[PDB]
């Protein structure tokens, strides 16, 4: 019933401050509620950063609450996050998420002494980097004749020099998801990523089905519908 | 003239439906009575409830707001553990504990009209919490009201937080108030919060 | 306090598997258990006392001993090899939330593939942009050890390799992928240009070729 829409910038310089934004639909943010932020480093496991009450009391990691410091927008239906002083131990996805309320005391329904979080925003990379944002270059990777195996055949785009991350791709605007694959980012020595992403497809339908990528790079706003043809 | 007897049960006990007296109700009429709140609190009128329950003549059991329909977007399952029944949380078989649904404890209203032809015992009560802090947490509401209105009865309830000495694990009260409801009177109930709502009622005659 | 649960742990497929995460901070409130897989947001699978959301089959159920919790997987599949955290809010001070260490679940069981190469030539379009990219994926291979090597005439190339790390594609298979940088004169003035992909000793290879 509730949804999370996330918002912010995907790169921060170093010393800068963290800025993010959590969008409520479905609810009012003035409800008997807990706003979370959730951080998750490369490779690493989950953090708790903090959580708010509509009222405007708030609770922080104790590591992080020197640099913490969560808001609340009745105005806007939303709920932001700052975090300052930022270096490369703060470059994670970070994630807003909703948890019930709770009670400290005895005299309470035993529901309201869980915590979970059920309702997650989608998630947002933020790279603590000083390098500047570059858009993707999108080549097409088209099937040809030798790199078939029967009946279906393969054709994909290139997405490369792109910073930073991420990169989504989708097919004939989500209308394509048979062998839709696309893989992790590889990052060059001069610190731009590029990535693939290939589809499988019959072998009979090359000749006369036209299909197109749907690259996008919201770190610098660029969509790029790029098609690919048989060579 | 056989007596109703409760055996292990009060008649605080048995008329609340506390979890631990679920064998009894087995009589409609009783001259005299032989005979324990699960949560603690203070009954209000309480020997003078015992004095007009002593002798009755046409008594009944029924559900005077169902459990759902009567209370929507409201919580309605709340259980604890100070009225544990068999190892399980449980709470009152005549009583909800009406908790805030999807973080929001709406303005409250419902009412009901006598038409069993007999007295109706209608009891109910008001949650007092230990802390501000769960008191938003259960009811949104910081200032909670409870009217309880008929047409020989009016009180507002206004419940106010203490932290209070531990009593059966608990530190929170629940004070319990009754009335009865003359044949062709209503009774309604508005509240924001801390109401503890009457789910089953009782109809008589004699007292 | 804080949430310690071993890294990792191994179930057969149709069999159970219960994974555990002990701390001080169970007893107070009741503990919550995500699924992550990889590039994805974590999901609630078990909150309070074994109540499971909308979407969560039975097989999932969760319990609790003192300070000890623990998340039990009946009739463990393929779909179930994820990461597992376990969440619970402390009781004392002010109540911060602490999450576990995570623990990595692998299910056993699954059949072993050979890898499926397909080597890219770099377009005309970003040769005319004066620059070759060769683009080696591979796929549908377990299990996820994988080395990779470039050829150019036969002869092996080191410079402008890169590649990725083997990741887990839905059907928990591994995939990774290797590229080639080239200059378009260094692309046209060889014979061709070939992607060995080694798995288990045995080694597959495509080649491409300027003049096809
Ligand atoms: C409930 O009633 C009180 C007083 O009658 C009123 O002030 C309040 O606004 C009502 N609740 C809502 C949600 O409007």
């Amino acid at each position: 019933q509730v949804q999370l829409q996330e918002s912010g910038p995907g790169l921060v310089k170093p010393s800068g401050t963290l800025s993010l934004t959590c969008a409520v639909s479905g609810g009012s943010i003035s409800s008997s509620n807990w706003w979370s932020w959730v951080r998750q480093p490369p490779g690493k496991g989950l953090e708790w950063i903090g959580e708010i009450y509509h009222g405007g009391s708030t609770n922080y990691n104790p590591s992080l609450k020197s640099r913490v410091t969560i808001s609340v927008d009745k105005s806007k239906n939303q709920f932001s996050l700052k975090l300052s002083s930022v270096t490369a131990a703060d470059t994670a996805v970070y994630y807003c998420a909703r948890a019930p309320p709770y009670c400290t005391s005895a005299s309470c329904p035993d529901d309201y002494y869980y915590y979970y979080m059920d309702v997650w925003g989608k998630g947002t990379t933020v790279t603590v980097s000083g390098a500047s944002t570059k858009g993707p270059s999108v080549f097409p990777l088209a099937p040809s004749s030798k790199s078939t195996s029967g009946g279906t055949a393969a054709l994909g785009c290139l997405v490369k020099d792109y910073f930073p991350e991420p990169v989504t791709v989708s097919w004939n605007s989500g209308a394509l998801t048979s062998g839709v694959h696309t893989f992790p980012a590889v990052l060059q020595s001069s610190g731009l990523y590029s990535l693939s992403s290939v589809v499988t497809v019959p072998s009979s339908s090359l000749g006369t089905q036209t299909y197109i990528c749907n690259v996008n790079h919201k770190p610098s706003n660029t969509k790029v519908d790029k098609r690919v043809e048989p060579k | 003239s056989a007596p109703l007897q409760l055996g292990n049960c009060s008649v605080a006990g048995w008329i609340l439906g506390n979890p631990e007296c679920e064998s009894l109700i087995s009589k409609e009429s009783w001259s005299y009575i032989v005979e324990g709140t699960c949560y603690p609190g203070y009954f209000a009128d309480y020997e003078e409830l015992r004095e007009q329950l002593s002798s009755v003549s046409s008594f009944e059991r029924f559900e005077i707001f169902p459990k759902e329909s009567s209370w929507p977007n409201h919580t309605v399952t709340g259980v604890t553990a100070s009225c544990s029944h068999n190892g399980k949380s449980s709470f009152y078989r005549n009583l909800l504990w009406l908790t805030e649904k999807n973080g929001l404890y709406p303005n409250l209203s419902n009412s009901y009209v006598n038409n069993k032809e007999k007295e109706v015992l209608v009891l109910w009560g008001v949650h007092h919490p230990s802390n501000i802090r769960d008191q938003r947490a259960i009811y949104h509401t910081e200032n909670a009201y409870v009217s309880v209105v008929s047409s020989h009865y009016s009180r507002r309830f206004t419940p106010e937080i203490a932290k209070r000495p531990k009593v059966r694990g608990q530190e929170g009260r629940i004070n319990y108030y009754w009335t009865l409801l003359e044949p062709g009177d209503t009774i309604i109930f508005e509240a924001n919060g801390n109401l503890i709502a009457p789910w089953y009622a009782f109809a008589l005659s004699r007292g | 306090s804080e949430l310690t649960q071993d890294p990792a742990v191994s179930v057969a497929l149709g069999q159970t598997v219960r994974i555990t995460c002990q701390g001080d901070s169970l007893r107070g409130y009741y503990a919550s258990w995500y699924q992550q897989k990889p590039g994805q947001a974590p999901v609630l699978v078990i909150y309070g006392k074994n109540n499971r959301p909308s979407g969560i089959p039975d097989r999932f159920s969760g319990s609790s001993s003192g300070n000890t919790a623990s998340l039990t997987i009946t009739g463990a599949q393929a779909e179930d090899e994820a990461d597992y955290y376990c969440n619970s809010r402390d009781s004392s001070g002010n109540h911060p939330v602490v999450f576990g260490g995570g623990t990595k679940l692998t299910v056993l069981g699954q059949p072993k593939g050979a890898p499926s190469v397909t080597l890219f030539p770099p377009s005309s379009e970003e040769l005319q942009a004066n620059k070759a990219t060769l683009v080696c994926l591979i796929s549908d291979f377990y299990p996820g050890a994988v080395t990779v090597a470039w050829k150019a005439d036969s002869s092996p190339v080191k410079a402008g390799v890169e590649t990725t790390t083997p990741s887990k594609q839905s059907n928990n298979k591994y995939a990774a992928s290797s590229y080639l940088s080239l200059t378009p004169e260094q692309w046209k003035s060889h014979r061709s240009y070939s992607c060995q992909v080694t798995h288990e000793g045995s080694t597959v290879e495509k080649t491409v070729a300027p003049t096809e």
